[PDB]
RNA sequence: GAUGGGGAAGCUCCGUUUCAAAGGCCUGAUUUUAUGCAGGCCACCAUCGAAAGGGAAUCCGGUUAAGAUUCCGGAACCUGG
RNA sequence: GCUUGUGACGGCCCGUGAAAAUCCACAGGAAGGAAUAGUUUUCAUGCCAGGUCGUACUGAUAACCGCAGCAGGUCUCCAAG
RNA sequence: UUGACAUUGUGAAGAGACAUAGUUUCUUUACUUAUUCAAUGAAGCGGAGCUGGAAUUCAUUUUCCACGUUCUAGCAUUCAAGGUCCCAUUCGGGGCUGAUCCGGGUU
């Protein structure tokens, strides 16, 4: 009201010099962005091989979550756990003459590639997770079919930091369970069953879908638009 | 939630933090000492007979002073070296490769008395 | 240009050293006008508007 | 054999163009939103001459529709358009001379100068002094919009193609005699070192094709195969014809 | 003619703002304190290349065997502080 | 009158006859500013400092290039009766 | 320069063989991510919606265009004035709206 005044701004074209606005949509980023943005793009484009492409296909967040929260119970030793244990056996075993095992039986997540592909291969493991990153892809990739043909029961699960943080390494490409306290075998059976549903089950199914091939959005609409109009008027 | 909101269609290089050098081993033991003090710098008289004269006449000081010496540094080491004030300084080099100074004393002073303070004569 | 006091780079009215004054009188008058027959362009067409 | 003048003109060293007093390359504005979804206003501020050129340049400058100041483009002048006309540009913009308009917005009939090969590539076709295109007419789906050039031939671009209204200024500059050597001397001074021209025929063998003999001749056929190869292609390369043209030119 | 680069077995050739995450000013915030963060800009992207092109500012008198718009005398002017 | 400088004009062009550093001005109005006393250094006067390298002479029928103190060559300013 | 092979992928119609089920090969004509070219201090692209309205309603919308600038050699910049909400009211300052939504494919 007072000495006060409402002025607008036209800024339509010839006039009014255009406002700051968010062009976080044309910004040109630096060249390695461009790359793993296109690359993400690429890889959708082609039509991608059924051993591919049945990853991706992952876990989903609820019965994964209940998975890392078993696997986490059975973590490796820590630094400090395992001088601890040292400390222990080492003054106790050696003089109350207890052979080597005045230490319990160790109960732990098995990891590292080439550990739990043995470990597969012996029919020992008993649920895999295996990484759904892994940029080598190949590291990985003949899983699904090792964990099949040797009936062990597996899981593509989101994050190779994520099964690395229950081992603590950075990234840890597969995490798996051999043994467990029996206090939870009834637990991961459980387990197993959704994920066999979601994986091992589907798999020979999988084995025949081919993946990506998919436009992307503006050439998307220019298809469901000229598809939508010229079959029905 | 969601994502940053650039008002810049250009990307600029972050502005990210430069961590200034701490060493762990030194440069060279020993830092030079000084290599033109007022010993080096103002290396002879020059007593050419008509130099003498701008002595007499001139209130003048005329020096063989070394190359690598600039005015500012002409003015210290014979204002130091000699007790006495410089009015102004000028220079040239000579025909065989070495830099005269021309100083002028202020008037307070008698250089040709100051000449033969010095010894020369 | 810089050794020179500043009344030795203007005269006293508006755009003072910068344009020629017979050249401010008009783009005085143009100004005033146009943002005039602005207000005749608004109204007018305001009616139009209305009157269809 | 030594290398030919016209192989020789490929490393420009004393060839290349005589820049130095050039206005500025003369260029349509770039093709922003503006201009794409409506009009947009300039004011020509001078019409000027370009050294080595035919016709004059106008000097037309527009506001920044993201930045406050002036922005300026080199246009080739039009015929009659003058200094203080305001020109405008883009998509909904009218029909007069001087503005710059995408074909695809033009009747047929229209003359238009400085036009895009493809959008926006800030004009091609017809810009020395007289030349012009006309639009001889469109074809909606897929806008193209179908042109005559000034050679004759007819192309057919995007109607996105910008161009702008009007012939080229300073036609009729070549129906005037040079007269003498000399205003044929100032005038390549400022385009390229292409000035006099010595007769292939008066050279020696080592110099030309045409070289030697012990009278002047071209001593084979002049018309040289377009397959012809560097140091052979003097004379009429590729010629489909040749001799005095009898009868009435014009394209059909 | 360097530089991100692209050629070339390679000595090197190309490119000069070019398919590059290219850099620095004004002050504020310090009253642990010397300078981190606070804005807002400006995206200009090396450098060499003129003793006849551009260009801040000095003159007269006097003086030397030989220097002088350079020294002496007097009188000015410019740039930075 | 001579040389030169300058100016208001006029002829000529299918020729219309550099660039950049740098300096100033204006539009703008962020912001900062008095009465118990503020603003002002584009007004005057006043203080300090201005480095480095070149600077002699010849520039020609003997100081340069032509085997040389060669009748050759080698860019320019000043100009009495 | 002309051909083949390699870079070389995805649909669709049509020809071609085990001899008229589709693994395979070419003529056509589509597709866009490889490759290619133009542009720009990667600025407004694609998609939906608001409003207007031509349009004629065969139950109601089945759509199609638009959807801030053209007498004049002016002026157009300080996250914008306005409106509204906060700081705990200081001077300053902050959000939102003004300037619709969705997809981050610069075109
Ligand atoms: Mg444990
Ligand atoms: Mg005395
Ligand atoms: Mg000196
Ligand atoms: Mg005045
Ligand atoms: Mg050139
Ligand atoms: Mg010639
Ligand atoms: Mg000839
Ligand atoms: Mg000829
Ligand atoms: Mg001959
Ligand atoms: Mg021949
Ligand atoms: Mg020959
Ligand atoms: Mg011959
Ligand atoms: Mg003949
Ligand atoms: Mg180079
Ligand atoms: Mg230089
Ligand atoms: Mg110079
Ligand atoms: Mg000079
Ligand atoms: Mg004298
Ligand atoms: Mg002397
Ligand atoms: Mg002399
Ligand atoms: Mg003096
Ligand atoms: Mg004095
Ligand atoms: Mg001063
Ligand atoms: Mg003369
Ligand atoms: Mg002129
Ligand atoms: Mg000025
Ligand atoms: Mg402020
Ligand atoms: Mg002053
Ligand atoms: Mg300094
Ligand atoms: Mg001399
Ligand atoms: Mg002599
Ligand atoms: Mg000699
Ligand atoms: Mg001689
Ligand atoms: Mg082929
Ligand atoms: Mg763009």
């Amino acid at each position: 009201n007072p000495l006060t005044h409402s002025t607008p701004k036209n800024f339509g074209i010839g006039q009014a010099v255009q406002p700051k606005r968010n062009l976080s949509r044309y910004v040109k980023w630096p060249e390695y962005v461009r790359v793993q943005r296109q690359k993400k793009i690429l890889s959708i484009r082609l039509k991608v091989p059924p051993t591919i492409a049945q990853f991706q296909y992952t876990l989903d967040r609820n019965t994964a979550a209940e998975t890392f929260k078993l696997f986490n119970k059975y973590r490796p030793e820590t630094a400090a756990e395992k001088k601890e244990r040292l400390t222990k056996e080492a003054a106790a075993v050696a003089e109350g003459k207890s052979k080597q095992d005045a230490s319990p039986k160790p109960y732990a997540v098995k990891y590292g590639l080439n550990h739990v592909v043995a470990l597969i291969e012996n029919k020992k493991a008993k649920l895999v997770l295996i990484a759904n990153d892994v940029d080598p892809i190949e590291l990985v990739v003949f899983l699904p079919a090792l964990c099949k043909k040797m009936g062990v029961p597996y899981a593509i699960v989101k994050g190779k930091a994520r099964l690395g943080t229950l081992v603590n390494q950075k990234t840890s490409a597969v995490a798996a369970l051999t043994e467990v306290r029996a206090e939870d075998e009834a637990a991961l059976a459980k387990l197993v069953s959704t994920i066999d549903a979601n994986f091992a089950d589907k798999y020979d199914e999988v084995k025949k879908h081919w993946g990506g091939g998919i436009l992307g959005n503006k050439a998307q609409a220019k298809m469901d638009k000229r598809a939508k109009n010229s079959d029905s008027a | 939630k969601a994502l940053k909101v650039r008002t810049s269609a250009t990307f600029r290089l972050p502005k990210t933090l430069k961590l200034a050098r701490a060493p762990k081993y030194a440069s060279k033991a020993v830092p030079h000492y000084n290599r033109l003090d007022s010993y080096k710098v103002i290396e002879q008289p020059i007593t050419s007979e008509t130099a003498m004269k701008k002595v007499e006449d001139g209130n003048i000081l005329v020096f063989q002073v070394s190359m690598k010496a600039n005015k500012y540094q002409i003015k210290k080491a014979v204002k130091e070296l000699y007790e006495v004030d410089v009015l102004k300084v000028n220079t040239l080099v000579r025909p065989n490769g070495t830099k005269k100074a021309y100083v002028r004393l202020t008037a307070d002073y008698d250089a040709l008395d100051i000449a033969n303070r010095i010894g020369y004569i | 240009y810089a050794t020179v006091s500043k009344t030795h780079k203007t005269v006293s009215r508006a755009y003072g050293g910068s344009r020629c004054a017979n050249c401010v009188k008009e783009r005085i008058i143009r100004a005033f006008l146009i943002e005039e027959q602005k207000i005749v362009k608004k109204v007018v067409k305001e009616q139009t508007e209305a009157a269809k | 054999g030594r290398v030919i003048r016209n192989q020789r003109k490929g490393a420009g060293s004393i060839f290349t163009s005589h820049t130095r007093l050039r206005q500025g390359a003369a260029k349509l504005r770039t093709l922003d939103y503006a201009e794409r979804h409506g009009y947009i206003r300039g004011i020509v501020k001078q019409i000027v001459h370009d050294s080595g050129r035919g016709a004059p340049l106008a000097k037309v400058v527009f506001r920044d529709p993201y930045k406050y100041r002036l922005r300026e483009e080199i246009f080739i002048a039009n015929e009659g358009v003058h200094t203080g006309q305001f020109i405008y540009a883009g998509k909904k913009a009218s029909l007069n001379v001087g503005n710059v308009l995408p074909l695809g917005s033009v009747p047929e009939g229209t003359i238009v100068s400085n036009v895009e090969e493809k959008p926006g590539d800030r004009g091609a076709l017809a810009r020395a002094s007289g030349n012009y295109v006309i639009i001889i007419g469109h074809n909606p789906d897929e806008n193209k919009t179908r042109v005559r050039l000034p050679s004759g031939a007819k192309k057919v671009i995007s109607s996105d193609a910008r161009g702008v209204i009007g012939v080229i200024a300073g036609g009729g500059r070549v129906d005037k005699p040079l007269l003498k050597a000399g205003r044929a001397f100032h005038k390549y001074r400022l385009k390229r070192n292409s000035w006099p021209k010595t007769r292939g025929v008066a050279m020696n063998p080592v110099d030309h094709p045409h070289g030697g003999g012990n009278h002047q001749h071209i001593g084979k056929a002049s018309t040289i195969s377009r397959g012809a190869v560097s140091g052979q292609k003097a004379g009429l390369i590729a010629a489909r014809r040749t001799g005095l043209l009898r009868g009435s030119q014009k394209t059909q």
